[PDB]
Protein backbone atom coordinates (compact mmCIF):
# COMPACT_ATOMS: atom_id res chain seq x y z
CA UNK A 1 0.00 0.00 0.00
CA UNK A 2 1.39 3.73 -0.91
CA UNK A 3 0.24 6.71 1.05
CA UNK A 4 -0.14 10.51 -0.01
CA UNK A 5 1.61 13.11 1.31
CA UNK A 6 1.98 15.74 -0.98
CA UNK A 7 -1.16 16.57 -3.41
CA UNK A 8 -3.43 16.48 -0.11
CA UNK A 9 -1.17 18.95 1.23
CA UNK A 10 -1.25 21.57 -1.73
CA UNK A 11 -5.06 21.04 -2.98
CA UNK A 12 -6.06 22.02 0.69
CA UNK A 13 -3.36 24.67 1.06
CA UNK A 14 -4.62 26.48 -2.24
CA UNK A 15 -8.23 26.07 -0.99
CA UNK A 16 -7.86 27.85 2.25
CA UNK A 17 -5.47 30.76 1.23
CA UNK A 18 -7.27 31.98 -1.97
CA UNK A 19 -10.37 31.64 0.89
CA UNK A 20 -9.76 34.44 2.97
CA UNK A 21 -7.67 36.77 0.30
CA UNK A 22 -11.04 36.71 -1.63
CA UNK A 23 -13.13 40.21 -3.36
CA UNK A 24 -16.59 40.27 -1.99
CA UNK A 25 -18.98 41.57 -4.28
CA UNK A 26 -23.03 42.86 -2.72
CA UNK A 27 -26.12 42.67 -4.56
CA UNK A 28 -28.45 45.58 -5.57
CA UNK A 29 -31.41 43.68 -4.10
CA UNK A 30 -30.68 44.61 -0.54
CA UNK A 31 -29.34 48.35 -0.85
CA UNK A 32 -31.29 50.92 -2.40
CA UNK A 33 -29.55 53.98 -2.98
CA UNK A 34 -25.67 53.87 -3.85
CA UNK B 1 -42.01 19.52 -11.80
CA UNK B 2 -38.50 19.31 -13.95
CA UNK B 3 -37.97 22.63 -16.04
CA UNK B 4 -36.11 23.22 -19.70
CA UNK B 5 -32.38 24.44 -20.24
CA UNK B 6 -30.64 24.35 -16.70
CA UNK B 7 -26.80 25.05 -16.07
CA UNK B 8 -24.84 22.19 -14.16
CA UNK B 9 -21.23 22.82 -13.36
CA UNK B 10 -18.65 20.37 -11.90
CA UNK B 11 -17.78 21.62 -7.86
CA UNK B 12 -15.71 20.00 -4.99
CA UNK B 13 -16.50 19.77 -1.48
CA UNK B 14 -15.04 18.73 1.39
CA UNK B 15 -16.88 16.32 4.21
CA UNK B 16 -16.50 16.63 8.01
CA UNK B 17 -13.68 14.73 9.98
CA UNK B 18 -11.28 14.16 7.26
CA UNK B 19 -9.93 17.02 5.37
CA UNK B 20 -10.39 15.37 1.76
CA UNK B 21 -12.39 16.94 -1.48
CA UNK B 22 -14.95 15.07 -3.30
CA UNK B 23 -16.72 15.14 -6.89
CA UNK B 24 -20.29 17.17 -6.77
CA UNK B 25 -22.82 18.35 -8.92
CA UNK B 26 -24.52 21.82 -8.95
CA UNK B 27 -27.18 22.49 -10.56
CA UNK B 28 -28.54 26.44 -11.24
CA UNK B 29 -31.70 28.11 -12.61
CA UNK B 30 -32.86 31.63 -13.09
CA UNK B 31 -35.27 31.24 -10.08
CA UNK B 32 -33.31 29.13 -7.56
CA UNK B 33 -29.51 27.17 -6.52
CA UNK B 34 -29.60 23.48 -5.64
CA UNK B 35 -26.95 20.50 -5.18
CA UNK B 36 -27.35 17.15 -6.65
CA UNK B 37 -25.69 14.26 -5.62
CA UNK B 38 -23.25 12.43 -7.96
CA UNK B 39 -24.12 8.96 -7.20
CA UNK B 40 -27.86 8.71 -5.97
CA UNK B 41 -29.15 10.94 -8.35
CA UNK B 42 -30.86 13.17 -6.48
CA UNK B 43 -31.46 17.26 -4.82
CA UNK B 44 -30.24 17.02 -1.11
CA UNK B 45 -31.17 20.81 -0.36
CA UNK B 46 -31.73 24.01 -1.91
CA UNK B 47 -31.79 27.74 -1.60
CA UNK B 48 -33.62 30.97 -3.79
CA UNK B 49 -32.02 33.26 -5.62
CA UNK B 50 -33.82 36.87 -4.04
CA UNK B 51 -32.35 35.53 -0.26
CA UNK B 52 -28.32 35.74 -1.02
CA UNK B 53 -26.73 38.58 0.48
CA UNK B 54 -22.99 38.01 -1.32
CA UNK B 55 -20.68 36.66 -2.92
CA UNK B 56 -16.64 36.53 -3.17
CA UNK B 57 -15.27 34.66 -6.50
CA UNK B 58 -11.83 33.37 -6.26
CA UNK B 59 -9.48 31.85 -9.65
CA UNK B 60 -9.94 28.09 -7.86
CA UNK B 61 -12.41 28.75 -5.15
CA UNK B 62 -16.08 29.98 -5.08
CA UNK B 63 -17.87 31.40 -1.47
CA UNK B 64 -21.49 31.84 -0.63
CA UNK B 65 -23.21 34.17 1.71
CA UNK B 66 -26.32 33.37 3.33
CA UNK B 67 -28.82 36.20 5.18
CA UNK B 68 -31.27 34.93 7.61
CA UNK B 69 -31.69 31.13 6.21
CA UNK B 70 -28.34 28.97 6.63
CA UNK B 71 -26.26 28.84 10.62
CA UNK B 72 -23.02 27.99 8.67
CA UNK B 73 -20.93 28.70 5.13
CA UNK B 74 -21.01 26.89 2.09
CA UNK B 75 -17.81 26.79 -0.09
CA UNK B 76 -16.61 25.00 -3.55
CA UNK B 77 -13.76 24.36 -5.12
CA UNK B 78 -14.54 25.43 -8.78
CA UNK B 79 -12.71 25.36 -12.53
CA UNK B 80 -14.73 28.29 -14.14
CA UNK B 81 -15.72 30.94 -11.02
CA UNK B 82 -15.74 33.76 -13.49
CA UNK B 83 -18.53 32.34 -15.47
CA UNK B 84 -20.73 31.32 -12.38
CA UNK B 85 -20.44 35.02 -11.00
CA UNK B 86 -21.76 36.40 -14.34
CA UNK B 87 -24.95 33.81 -14.50
CA UNK B 88 -26.17 35.04 -10.79
CA UNK B 89 -26.02 38.88 -11.37
CA UNK B 90 -27.32 38.41 -15.10
CA UNK B 91 -30.30 36.62 -13.46
CA UNK B 92 -30.75 39.64 -11.25
CA UNK B 93 -31.02 42.46 -13.63
CA UNK B 94 -33.66 40.04 -15.26
CA UNK B 95 -36.25 39.90 -12.31
CA UNK B 96 -35.36 43.95 -11.36
CA UNK B 97 -37.00 44.94 -14.86
CA UNK B 98 -40.06 42.59 -14.51
CA UNK B 99 -41.23 43.79 -11.00
CA UNK B 100 -39.92 47.10 -10.04
CA UNK B 101 -40.72 49.36 -7.32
Amino acid sequence: KLLITIHDRKEFAKFEEERARAKWVYSPLHYSAR
Amino acid sequence: PLGSGVSFFLVKEKMKGKNKLVPRLLGITKESVMRVDEKTKEVIQEWSLTNIKRWAASPKSFTLDFGDYQDGYYSVQTTEGEQIAQLIAGYIDIILKKKKS
